[PDB]
């Protein structure tokens, strides 16, 4: 079995129209990547305090 | 008590310039968890100073067959431009009051590039030297936008003067008067700081850094002072600078994040960019914006 | 007297400065490159030490081998670490970097990076791990902090 | 006067620290050891110089707005902004923007 | 006559001396036009100003706008010329002659 | 990794690429020759790494 | 966590504050405790130019008042 | 009098204007113009001239100065005869200036289209062929 | 009808940014024609005192001219207050 990635098409009725002019013009997707960064900064960070930590072993 | 004055704006914009970098590594790291430095003094304080001491004890390369003279004035031009763009800021103000300050600003910042384009001559190299043409060319052409995005927001000011953009804003922000405008010149301004989605490209090394990030500083600055205005109470002015380092600090915050969070640009993509989308937005509204406050009658005062 | 420990302190300054940031430059020639790119990785954060994430050839301070040298690349590693500014170092990171290793009795591969550069660092494995090669650039700035400039001067 | 006082601290000020800065590692011993010529990049120089006078040209208009004249003025600064207009879409559509 | 309008004047007539002797590089010559220009606008501006001629004020910019279209065409000429030689040289142009 | 790059350009748009490797090239095939198969399995894992 | 980035950008608002702060204090300094007097358009200058004169000590910001008048 | 500052304003100006009339390393003429426009809009600003000279700091040093040095880089007494007067609640210059969209409509009309007909000519110039 | 519509509506997408930008331009020219506060501003204008005014010899014949500011005759500025 095998699946498409890109081979979907927009709708071109007025509707979908407007809504992809408004991306463009207000950069909502770039809002979008901005909002999930910033929700990044916001937890916890995986750094780990070498020497006096040290990282996971196995015998 | 003049040169105290000059003083006490020079040192500071400069220790600013030095800890932004270390807000700006701190900035990233935890935007991308994990943590800036904070092993150079109690929560890397001591960065800077340590990255300045470093510098300034390495080891100069000169290029041994450059432009000794070229390569000595261009990070001089680099740091007075810097430095003398702060000059009329009104926090509320001003070291010096002039009448046509915005014009001020707008020719020194078109001077700035004859330090790019020295750099590159300079080097004694094809590949920088075609570097420095590529960031000359982009700096012009974003700057041209600059300037008459900066002549239409001026246009509801009725003047040249920093500080009448006080009184403009004592009510509302010009944000909201002109949001799309403010769109246009905040990625102008990135655009004009070799920034991050446009960075294409020991000593005068740290020279020109400092340069550039005391650039930014004060792109950010004007920026807020332009669009974002703070009230000001003539009988304690401590309010409004509070107002203004604050919305500065938050607007390089956002450069920062905006660096963390996209990728850049190609070169013609960033020229076509400017030349097909905000040239024309731009000169529809310098229209919009010269003919509306005759509709409205709405025209500011001062002639 | 005074004229030793003013040279004294403004040595202890000065190391303090050179070992709080090293700006390396990364030659990632083979697999070892991988785990350098895991000591910048969230986890170990070399940048929370003051070590820069790939820094530029003519503003780094210390030179990290990490892969196998050929001799069709030798030359190329010597001409960049020509152009280092000094003082600067070289660290030797993996077996292949140290003496060849996996690849030692080989036509076309340098017997250990110090054929072609002085080295001041060698770190073991193959790969050494994310946290072996964080120990030792810590023994690195431990080694800068040992070093005394001003008092040979002085004394000399 | 004070902008002059202003403009020589600056200056001094850069031009000291960057001596300071290039001559202190200089005291302290060491080892001590083409043509192409493209075209876009002279047209976008070009351009921007064009553009540059036209915007010099429409500078004066904060204090054009108060003249009582408002209807010549508002037609002399629009007709100054569509033929910036014209002079950006004929570039355009000679293909003088492409990379 | 004051003495600073003498001096300017002096002034453009070095540049356009300049501009006459043509050692080589073309380009000089639109740096020696350039000059001349930048006299022009600057002993305009300082007569107009003293006179207090209000609407002679459009005049300077005025000047400098056409002058600067002027070099535009100029530099456009001579990479073209370069174009045929890849060198501003003065002297490459001497196929018409007299 | 490490690359070598030659390329002619006209202005802007490539005309011709060119890559020189070699640079990481340590003989694995001939050195696999004189081990056991025991021996010559760790080779693969430094093939891609 | 987070708030560690806090401490570097309280010094830089620290370093931003003292240029604003300090002109305007020294505007207070060297014009008589008020705000310092602008002049564009050349009648404010003739007016502080008049103020100089009258006030006898060649400092404008010395203010004359009523009991000036006899 | 400061020694006559508009006199040795002058004599620099023309000082630099000889130093790159001989035409030595036209990269180093370009230096000496850039000077000499420098020292030039200074004179224009201590007249009084500020937008002006600021024009000239922006409009000459700004583009033209640059993009010459662009082309390049791809190559190889006084204090006397002044008024005693004011000028009320603005400045004459900004008024005189300002005027050219009221009263100055030929002026706009010729000065436009002198430049939409120069974009078409560096069009046609550069085109090759 | 149909067929600038549909041209209308191919520009929209794709290329926006010169559909708002032509629309804003002739918004801009269009508007203060038809505006009715065009005239509000000229007269705000012409209101704003720069020059002295200067006075008038008296004749007897100016009954339409003030000897004070006070009097009642001459322009008022009631409207400019209320706007
Ligand atoms: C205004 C005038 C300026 C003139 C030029 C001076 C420039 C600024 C000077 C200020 C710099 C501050 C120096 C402070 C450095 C001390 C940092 C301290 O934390 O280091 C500790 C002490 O180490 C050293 O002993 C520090 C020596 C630093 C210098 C001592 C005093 C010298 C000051 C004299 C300067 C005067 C200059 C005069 C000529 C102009 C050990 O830390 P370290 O080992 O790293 O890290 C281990 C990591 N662990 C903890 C996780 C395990
Ligand atoms: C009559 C001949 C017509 C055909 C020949 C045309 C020749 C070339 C075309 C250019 C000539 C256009 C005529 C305009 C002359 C300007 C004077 C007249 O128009 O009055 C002006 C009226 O202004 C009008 O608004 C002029 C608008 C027309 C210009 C706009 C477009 C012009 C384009 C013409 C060709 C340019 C290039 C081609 C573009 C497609 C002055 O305004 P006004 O307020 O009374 O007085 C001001 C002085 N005050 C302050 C003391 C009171
Ligand atoms: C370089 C800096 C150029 C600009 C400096 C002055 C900028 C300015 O506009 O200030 C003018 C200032 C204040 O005037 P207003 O703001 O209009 O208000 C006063 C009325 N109340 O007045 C002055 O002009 C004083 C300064 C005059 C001295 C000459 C000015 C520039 C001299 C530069 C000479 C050195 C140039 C060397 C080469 C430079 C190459 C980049
Ligand atoms: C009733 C009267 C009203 C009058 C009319 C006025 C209404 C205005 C309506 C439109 C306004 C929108 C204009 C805003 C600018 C739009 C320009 C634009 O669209 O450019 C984009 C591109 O813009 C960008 O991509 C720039 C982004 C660069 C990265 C920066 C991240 C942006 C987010 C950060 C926050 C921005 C904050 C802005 C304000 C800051 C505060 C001062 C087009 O590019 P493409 O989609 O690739 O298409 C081109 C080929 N056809
Ligand atoms: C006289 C009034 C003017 C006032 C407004 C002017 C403001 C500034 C805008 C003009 C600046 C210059 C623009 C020049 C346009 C060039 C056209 C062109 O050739 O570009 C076409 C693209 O342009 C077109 O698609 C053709 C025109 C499309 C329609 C343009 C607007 C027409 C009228 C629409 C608005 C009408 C009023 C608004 C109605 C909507 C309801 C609000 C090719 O694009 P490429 O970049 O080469 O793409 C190649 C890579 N894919
Ligand atoms: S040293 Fe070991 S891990 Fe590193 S590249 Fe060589 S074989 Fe691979």
């Amino acid at each position: 079995t095998y699946k498409f990635v890109n081979m979907r098409e927009p709708s071109m009725d007025m509707k979908s129209v407007t809504d992809r002019a408004a991306q463009t013009l207000l950069w909502t997707e770039l809002v979008r990547g901005l909002g999930m960064t910033l929700s990044y900064l916001f937890r916890e960070p995986a750094t780990i305090n070498y020497p006096f930590e040290k990282g996971p072993l196995s015998p | 008590m003049f040169m105290i004055n000059i003083l006490s704006l020079i040192i500071p914009i400069l220790l600013a310039v030095a800890f932004l970098t270390l807000v700006e590594r701190k900035v990233l790291g935890y935007m991308q968890l994990r943590k800036g430095p904070n092993v150079v003094g109690p929560y890397g304080l001591l960065q800077p100073i340590a990255d300045a001491l470093k510098l300034f004890t390495k080891e100069p390369l000169r290029p041994a067959t450059s432009s000794i003279s070229m390569f000595i004035i261009a990070p001089i031009l680099a740091l007075s431009l810097a430095l003398t763009m702060w000059v009329p800021l009104p926090m509320p103000y001003p070291l010096i009051n002039m009448n046509l300050g915005v014009l001020f600003m707008l020719a020194m910042s078109s001077l700035a590039v004859y330090s790019i384009l020295w750099s590159g001559w300079a080097s004694n190299s094809k590949y920088a030297l075609i570097g420095a043409l590529r960031a000359v060319a982009q700096t012009i052409s974003y700057e041209v936008t600059l300037a008459i995005i900066l002549l239409s927001v001026l246009l509801m000011n009725g003047s040249y003067t920093l500080s009448t953009l006080i009184t403009t804003q004592e009510h509302i922000w010009m944000i909201f008067t002109s949001w799309p405008l403010a769109m246009m010149w905040f990625i102008s301004t990135l655009a004009e700081t070799n920034r991050a989605p446009f960075d294409l490209t020991a000593g005068p090394f740290a020279m020109f850094f400092m340069a550039e990030y005391a650039n930014i500083i004060m792109m950010n600055a004007f920026t807020a002072i332009l669009f974002l205005g703070a009230s000001h109470d003539p009988h304690t002015p401590e309010l409004y600078t509070i107002n203004f380092v604050l919305k500065t600090l938050a607007l390089t915050i956002t450069f920062l994040w905006i660096r963390a969070s996209y990728p850049r640009f190609r070169y013609d993509q960033l020229m076509h960019l400017l030349w097909k989308s905000f040239l024309p937005l731009t000169l529809a509204l310098c229209m919009w914006h010269i003919s509306l406050p005759i509709m409205t009658a709405s025209i500011p005062p001062q002639s | 007297s005074r004229g030793e420990y003013v040279v004294a302190k403004l040595d202890d300054l000065v190391n303090w400065a050179r070992r709080s940031s090293l700006w390396p430059m990364t030659f990632g020639l083979a697999c070892c490159a991988v785990e350098m790119m895991h000591m910048a990785a969230p986890r170990y954060d070399m940048d929370r030490f003051g070590v820069v994430f790939r820094a530029s050839p003519r503003q780094s301070d210390v030179m990290i081998v990490a892969g196998t040298l050929t001799n069709k690349m030798a030359p190329a590693l010597r001409k960049v670490y020509d152009q280092m500014p000094e003082p600067r170092y070289v660290v030797s990171m993996g077996s292949c970097a140290n003496g060849g290793g996996y690849y030692h009795y080989s036509y076309s591969v340098v017997r250990g990076c110090d054929r072609i550069v002085p080295v001041d660092i060698y770190v073991p494995g193959c790969p050494p791990t994310a946290e072996a090669l964080l120990y030792g650039i810590l023994q690195l700035q431990r080694k800068i902090k040992r070093e005394k400039r001003l008092r040979i001067w002085y004394r000399r | 006067m004070n902008i002059m006082l202003t403009l020589l601290t600056n200056v001094t000020l850069a031009s000291l620290l960057v001596l300071i800065a290039f001559w202190l590692p200089q005291l302290n011993a060491y080892s001590e050891k083409r043509l192409p010529f493209s075209m876009k990049f002279f047209l976008v120089a070009i351009t921007f110089l064009l553009f540059d006078l036209e915007i010099a040209l429409l500078l004066p208009l904060p204090w054009a707005s108060q003249t009582n004249n408002l209807k010549t003025m508002l037609t002399m600064a629009l007709f100054l902004l569509i033929l910036l207009a014209a002079s950006l879409a004929y570039e355009w559509t000679q293909k003088g923007l492409e990379w | 006559m004051p003495l600073v309008y003498m001096n300017i004047i002096m002034a453009f007539a070095i540049a356009l001396a300049g501009l006459l002797m043509y050692r080589s590089h073309l380009m000089s010559s639109l740096l020696c036009l350039e000059g001349m220009m930048l006299s022009l606008f600057i002993m305009s501006t300082l007569i107009i100003l003293n006179t207090h001629f209000t609407l002679a004020n459009m005049m300077p910019i005025i000047l400098l706008v056409f002058a600067a279209c002027e070099a535009a065409l100029g530099l456009s000429l001579l990479v073209m010329v370069s174009n045929t030689y890849g060198t501003d040289y003065v002297q490459n142009l001497n196929l018409l002659q007299c | 990794g490490v690359l070598r790059l030659v390329m002619e350009l006209s202005g802007e748009m490539v005309r011709k690429c060119d890559p020189h490797i070699g640079l990481l090239h340590r003989g694995t095939e001939k050195l696999i020759e004189y081990k056991t198969y025991l021996q010559a399995l760790p080779y693969f894992d430094r093939l891609d790494y | 966590m987070w708030f560690e980035i806090l401490p570097g950008i309280a010094v830089m608002a620290a370093c931003l504050f003292i240029p604003g702060m300090a002109t305007a204090h020294i505007h207070k300094f060297t014009n008589g405790g008020k705000e310092k007097r602008v002049a564009h358009f050349s009648y404010q200058w003739n007016l502080m130019e008049r103020d100089r004169r009258i006030s006898g000590v060649n400092r404008y910001h010395v203010t004359k008042g009523l009991e000036n008048i006899d | 009098m400061t020694m006559y500052i508009a006199f040795i304003l002058s004599t620099i100006f023309v000082i630099g204007f000889v130093g790159f009339s001989s035409k030595p390393s036209p990269i180093y003429g370009g230096l000496g113009l850039i000077v000499s426009g420098g020292v030039g809009c200074g004179i224009v600003l201590n007249f009084g001239g500020s937008f002006l000279g600021l024009m000239v700091f922006l409009i000459y040093l700004g583009g033209m100065l640059v993009v010459f040095g662009y082309t390049t880089a791809m190559a190889t007494g006084d204090w006397v005869i002044y008024d005693t007067g004011d000028s009320g609640f603005f400045s004459e210059e900004a008024m005189g200036i300002a005027a050219l969209y009221s009263y100055g409509t030929w002026l706009v009309i010729v000065t436009g289209w002198s430049l939409l007909i120069g974009v078409v000519v560096i069009m046609e110039i550069t085109r090759g062929n | 009808a149909g067929r600038i519509a549909s041209f209308l509506k191919n520009a929209w997408a794709k290329e926006p940014v010169l559909v708002a930008s032509f629309a804003i331009g002739g918004l801009a020219i269009i508007l203060p024609s038809l505006s009715p506060y065009t005239n509000y501003a000229i007269r705000i204008n012409r209101a704003t005192p720069y020059n002295y005014p200067v006075p008038l010899r008296d004749d007897g014949n100016m009954p339409d001219v003030p000897s004070h500011p006070q009097d009642p005759q001459g322009p008022s500025l009631e409207w400019l207050k209320n706007l």
